[PDB]
């Protein structure tokens, strides 16, 4: 992970 | 809580730079940073912004940076438009974060247009301010969204932005 989102 | 809290809920995050659905690239919560279609173009904007060397990544000091600015950049487009300026004074402080909300999701220029939804704020008209929100092309294109809005302007209370959970479709 380490990034964000949400998708 | 308050309107960081709440743009936070509507806008998401990334700590990379992401080309967005729109075709614009952006990054933190939702700060733009080309139109340009070059990823380098977007480096070197974000590089400038930040002050240093990104390759496109940028750390949650950063990203809150940005957004922190994004936030006051709002408000001072609030204050120098002649129609929204008003309808902000007259308001609360809760109805007042959902103001902030749109101008940063549309800019003050969308919404001063909507003339008549800003009449009703200004006299107080909550349900069919409501109402008249909900008849936008706004509330078609992003409704989860204009619903929370539309409702804390109808009731003043931070209730549709209570009690929500995540659920992944991200990390
Ligand atoms: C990220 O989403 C995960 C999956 O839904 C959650 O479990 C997790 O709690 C979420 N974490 C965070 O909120 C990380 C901190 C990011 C805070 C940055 C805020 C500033 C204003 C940029
Ligand atoms: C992030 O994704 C989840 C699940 O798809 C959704 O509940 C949430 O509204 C999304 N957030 C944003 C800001 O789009
Ligand atoms: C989640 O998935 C999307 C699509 O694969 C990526 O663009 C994003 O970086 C993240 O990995
Ligand atoms: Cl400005």
């Amino acid at each position: 992970x380490y990034x964000x989102x949400y998708x | 809580m308050n309107i960081f809290e709440m743009l936070r809920i509507d806008e998401g995050l990334r700590l990379k730079i992401y080309k967005d659905t729109e075709g614009y690239y952006t990054i933190g919560i939702g700060h733009l940073l080309t139109k340009s279609p070059s990823l380098n173009a977007a480096k070197s904007e974000l590089d400038k912004a930040i002050g240093r060397n990104t390759n496109g990544v940028i750390t949650k000091d950063e990203a809150e940076k940005l957004f922190n600015q994004d936030v006051d950049a709002a408000v001072r487009g609030i204050l120098r438009n002649a129609k929204l300026k008003p309808v902000y004074d007259s308001l609360d402080a809760v109805r007042r974060a959902a103001l902030i909300n749109m101008v940063f999701q549309m800019g003050e220029t969308g919404v001063a247009g909507f003339t008549n939804s800003l009449r009703m704020l200004q006299q107080k008209r909550w349900d069919e301010a409501a109402v008249n929100l909900a008849k936008s092309r706004w509330y078609n294109q992003t409704p989860n969204r204009a619903k929370r809005v539309i409702t804390t302007f109808r009731t003043g209370t931070w209730d549709a932005y209570k009690n929500l959970c995540a659920h992944x479709a991200x990390x």
